[PDB]
């Protein structure tokens, strides 16, 4: 829905790490894999985590009220 | 522009169809172990050519990653389970 | 995790895995039973039987 | 009809050369699918056949 | 066999016995007519068959897309340019025998090692 | 996921277009006259009869392809059998090559 | 097998053609209706060597003619003879058979009628002969295969 | 579904048709609700899941010697359906899902 | 490595026994099986080669 | 009553048809004797026959 | 349109090894199956060579044309257009002596109910008669064992019936139901208000209780047209 506060796996907090990814993505143009690193989010478990997030609030909020 | 066709299974009885284009179009005037064992493009009578074979598949069976190094009906009980499944249905 | 059953990470579950929302909708109508007689949408009390 | 006619060879009547690891070519992928479904119908067949048998 | 018709009617003929000169006729049942016989052979069963063995060979056979092709040559022009097919008579006992068609001089032959066939 | 059903075409654009380029109508066949003649059928009704089959495939293949036969319309030549079997028929499963 | 016969494939071999049901049908390649007048001479040339013979040491001139397949009868280690005789006892005195030997290029088997409308009777013989005729073996046994157990 | 509307349903009208009194032109009206307190308005898809209603539209008929025939269900995204020409913005505000 | 190369090879040695068998039976040199179709006769030796194949 | 006696045995074959159809139903090669709704009507016979019935 | 199912089949009896095999048709609202040739006559075309010419387009078949020499004999008890018709027209009933009765009742069968495809128009007798000749030709190359029996489940010879030729159906059946509704009212008028409910109701009925059948008596009706949409997954509906 929204990006999960911390890794399911080692609860490692990833709940700060989403602006910051994506802004990584589009304004300093990296790619997801040194986007990933750069924040660093070490193990895979906390990488699928953010890669593999898909953040449909923003869908949910287009709906009127 | 006529580039693409459309084939009924009646149609199909007349035709011949490659699978890929590339590796079904020249001729033989190394290999990798590691990939499948293909057959050939010796024909030299084709009429038409798969856009991608993944598409003899339907919705259900296109959610398996590689069902292609699966047994068949294993593949035919996750066909069936993607229904008993959960998530996101609509946004609304 | 014997004969097709697994172990879930318990720290996990509470992170958040897997967890899920669930709804059910229940529905009703004020049915018009003949002519002037409407059934009634109100917190009903114990009148008469 | 991505074979030619009057081909009795292997490849053609469904000898699936590669392994699962290999992964199957698609037509080897659609007759294993064939002989695949034959399974899951004569199962599907028995399951009920012998069902009776049992109670008869 | 043949197949023959009355004149003037343009309907099947029968055999008849001319006893007297000991002759086959073919007599009309729909009319007067009658006529001598071409050959005595008036039945034919024929169980075990040959023929439908090299059926729909139209001279379009080439432009087939489905048919298979080979490198033999002809055993008229040489040209190694065939079409083959093998069954066309789809009986259960049927021989795997190919039959070759040459997309040049149109003469059939076959991959027939045991039998030495023309046709 | 490439799977399309006919939705039904009409059948008298094609049979004015059959008659107008070799078709022989069904009446005026005379099978010792025309002996090798292909068969050309229209939605299961036997039409008539066409001499040289092998140029009205060319002209209908083409005439398909470039849009004036409808692209659902369904199209067959079997050589062996002597027969061009034409379907605008609702219902059919196609796919696209 | 008999007990003292269980090794010998050939006695194996022996009952296998005994008991496996053989038909004038499988060892014909066509039949034929001719219309021969003579019985002393022959309209068809090959059978004119076939008539000298069996004609040396009043019938129908309609002729019912059966080509045999040689590969046939030599699967089914048959004689002409062995099918002519089976023929002969099947009609008995009601049809004229006379046939050519295991050595000539074509195997026949000539068949005329014994004692108005009679060329309708070939016809009906000619299914008699093929559907309802048993030459060896025993009925619905129908293959038999040869096994070492 | 639109092969059938656009001219499966005008054929249907005119094979029996003409009687002892003929049928001529059908026209599809969009999807409308024609419900009592008030007269009738246009029905949205979301609008007839909720309040229950049949998401179908009038179907008339000029009769000769027009004529209100009878309600056709819409199918979604149909020619037909309103929601065929709306845009991601459009059905947002609709309350329609754009998958 | 080499034991997959080994098994290649199998499929391989299999694939040619069957059209060796293939050219002999459209050569009308295949002799038919007692009670069996030279197709029947044919079909047999094909699926039995193929097995052995996929076994070994 | 006046019995026009050839309206008599019409209504006789309806009380056959009646009583009949209470016990059973689905008879061979008749119609059911359907409900309001159109709903056949459970005979006594069908309340008895198996899988569900009171028996099985 | 219309939507009349009426199936024929051409038979060949007598099994392999059967003297007399004759080929009869199945005639629609004809009790008794009729010989080859004397529909033939009954469609005009007279004498057996005209009838063989029509099967078999090839003289040099002389197995084709072995396996007709005993429908021709079938047959050759009708020798003209009237004989043959009357014949036919027996074969249906109702002791209708004889020419505006038992003939004209085989002449309508032929025309209306025979091959109802082709044409239901008047004048369309070679038409038919060259494509029962063709049946009987497929027929025989089977017999004759040159052609294979059809596959019954080759997927081309199906077809799929969408969510339009479905309500299709419905239309048909609902409004002309309707148009007897409006012949009722006419008829009532010893001299508008006609029910717009019948057609409203009627799909309403179908596509909520998928019993594709008119309108509460839906049985037999197809049952399980209509169904609920699965929305457990974006991808399960
Ligand atoms: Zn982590
Ligand atoms: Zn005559
Ligand atoms: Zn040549």
């Amino acid at each position: 829905m929204i990006v999960p506060v911390r890794c399911f796996s080692c609860g490692k907090v990833v709940g700060d790490k989403w602006e910051s990814y994506l802004n990584l993505l589009q304004e300093d143009e990296l790619d997801e894999g040194t986007a990933l690193s750069r924040l660093g989010l070490k193990r895979y478990c906390c990488r699928r985590m953010i890669l593999t997030h898909v953040d449909l609030i923003e869908k949910f909020l287009r709906y009127n009220p | 522009e006529g580039l693409v066709e459309y084939i009924d299974a009646e149609e199909e009885e007349s035709i011949l169809i490659a699978m890929q284009p590339e590796d079904l179009e020249p001729a033989e005037a190394d290999v990798d172990p590691a990939k499948r064992i293909r057959v050939s493009h010796h024909a030299t009578t084709f009429t038409h050519c798969e856009i991608h074979p993944s598409m003899i598949l339907g919705v259900a069976a296109s959610i398996i990653p590689f069902p292609d190094h699966n047994q068949s009906p294993r593949n035919t009980y996750q066909s069936a389970m993607g229904k008993q499944a959960m998530g996101v249905f609509l946004t609304n | 995790n014997q004969e097709d059953s697994m172990i879930m990470n318990q720290s996990s579950i509470d992170r958040g895995l897997f967890r899920s929302l669930f709804f059910r909708s229940y529905m009703d109508q004020e049915k018009k039973y003949g002519m002037s007689i409407t059934e009634t949408f109100e917190k009903p009390q114990r009148t008469n039987t | 009809p991505h074979f030619s006619k009057d081909d009795y060879s292997p490849e053609s009547k469904g000898f699936v050369e590669n392994s699962y690891l290999r992964g199957l070519t698609p037509q080897e992928f659609f007759f294993h699918a064939m002989g695949g479904r034959e399974g899951l119908i004569d199962t599907a067949v028995k399951t009920a056949e012998t069902g009776y048998i049992q109670r008869r | 066999t043949t197949f023959r018709f009355c004149r003037d009617c343009n309907n099947m003929l029968y055999p008849r016995e001319d006893k007297e000169n000991n002759r086959l006729l073919f007599e009309c049942r729909t009319c007067s007519y009658v006529e001598e016989a071409g050959s005595p052979l008036v039945y034919r069963h024929e169980l075990i068959t040959n023929i439908g063995e090299t059926a729909g060979v139209v001279q379009d056979i080439g432009s087939d897309p489905t048919l298979p092709r080979s490198d033999r040559e002809c055993p008229k022009c040489h040209s190694r340019e065939n079409v083959f097919f093998q069954s066309q008579q789809r009986r259960k006992d049927t021989s795997m025998v190919l039959f070759f068609v040459c997309l040049s001089c149109s003469h059939i032959f076959t991959s027939d090692q045991k039998n030495k066939r023309t046709q | 996921l490439m799977s399309c059903i006919s939705v039904g075409t009409d059948p008298m654009p094609i049979i004015t277009f059959l008659s107008e380029w070799g078709m022989e109508p069904l009446e005026d066949y005379v099978p010792h006259q025309s002996p090798d003649a292909t068969r050309v059928f229209v939605n299961g009704v036997w039409h008539g009869v066409h001499r040289n089959p092998a140029r009205l495939m060319e002209t209908l293949r083409t005439l398909r392809r470039k849009g004036d036969i409808n692209p659902e319309v369904s199209m067959i030549r079997d050589i062996r059998e002597k027969e061009l079997k034409i379907f605008t028929d609702a219902g059919r499963v196609y796919r696209p090559l | 097998l008999e007990p003292g016969h269980a090794a010998d494939q050939e006695q194996a071999k022996l009952i296998r053609s005994a008991i496996e049901h053989t038909t004038l049908k499988s060892v014909t390649i066509a039949s034929e209706i001719y219309y021969d007048p003579d019985p002393r001479s022959t309209v068809i040339p090959e059978d004119e060597e076939i008539i000298q013979l069996h004609f040396s040491l009043q019938q129908s001139p309609w002729l019912l003619r059966l080509e045999l397949d040689r590969a046939a009868m030599n699967d089914k280690d048959l004689t002409m003879g062995q099918v002519g005789e089976r023929i002969k006892q099947t009609f008995k005195n009601d049809l004229f058979v006379i046939w050519s030997e295991d050595n000539d290029e074509k195997l026949i088997i000539r068949c005329r009628v014994v004692r108005a409308e009679e060329d309708h009777m070939l016809k009906k013989i000619e299914n008699t002969m093929l559907e309802n005729i048993t030459l060896r073996g025993v009925e619905n046994i129908e293959r038999v295969v040869m096994m070492k157990y | 579904f639109n092969q059938f509307v656009d001219y499966t349903l005008q054929d249907i009208i005119c094979e029996d048709s003409t009687l002892i009194i003929s049928f001529g032109k059908i026209y599809v009206t969009k999807p409308m609700v024609n419900e009592s307190d008030g007269v009738t308005h246009a029905l949205y898809p979301q609008e007839a899941r909720l309040r229950n209603l049949t998401y179908s539209s009038g179907l008339f008929v000029d009769v000769k010697k027009k004529v209100f025939i009878g309600r056709l269900p819409i199918m979604l995204r149909s020619k037909n359906c309103y929601l065929s020409e709306a845009t991601e913005s459009d059905l947002y505000k609709l309350k329609e899902c754009p998958f | 490595g080499p034991t997959m190369r080994e098994i290649t090879e199998t499929i391989a040695e299999a694939k040619k026994k069957v059209l060796d068998v293939t050219k002999e039976a459209q050569a009308n040199l295949l002799t038919a099986k007692h009670g069996m179709t030279l197709r029947e006769s044919f079909e047999d030796n094909v699926v039995r080669f193929l097995n052995e194949a996929r076994d070994k | 009553n006046g019995a026009p006696h050839h309206a008599i045995e019409e209504a006789e074959s309806l009380l056959q048809f009646h009583v009949a159809t209470y016990m059973d139903n689905d008879i061979a090669g008749q119609p059911q004797a359907l409900q309001k709704s159109g709903r056949p009507v459970k005979s006594i016979r069908a309340r008895l026959k198996g899988k569900e019935g009171r028996i099985r | 349109g219309s939507r009349f199912i009426s199936t024929l089949q051409v038979k060949l009896y007598g099994r392999e090894g059967s003297s007399a095999r004759t080929i009869k048709a199945t005639l629609p609202y004809i009790k008794q199956d009729i010989p080859i040739v004397i529909i033939f006559r009954a469609l005009g075309i007279i004498p057996d060579g005209e009838i063989l010419e029509h099967i078999c387009y090839d003289v040099n078949d002389w197995q084709m044309l072995e396996m007709l020499k005993p429908c021709v004999e079938d047959g050759f008890v009708i020798q003209d257009r009237e004989t043959a018709l009357d014949f036919i027209g027996r074969r249906g009933t109702a002791l209708g002596i004889k020419k505006e009765k038992r003939i004209q009742y085989a002449k309508d069968i032929l025309q209306k109910e025979f091959l109802p495809h082709i044409t239901q128009l008047e004048g369309f007798e070679s038409r038919k008669a060259f494509f029962l000749g063709y049946m009987i030709n497929r027929l025989l190359l089977c017999a004759l064992d040159r052609k294979d029996q059809d596959d019954r489940d080759h997927f081309g010879k199906k077809r799929l019936d969408l969510a339009g030729p479905l309500l299709a159906q419905l239309f048909k059946t609902l409004f002309k139901k309707l148009t007897k509704d409006i012949f009722r009212y006419m008829q009532r008028t010893v001299e508008l208000a006609i029910n717009a409910k019948t057609i409203t109701s009627g799909l309403k009925y179908a596509l909520a209780t998928g019993n594709w059948g008119e309108q509460k008596k839906a049985m037999s009706s197809r049952a399980g047209v209509s169904q609920v949409l699965n929305r457990y997954t974006y991808s399960s509906t």
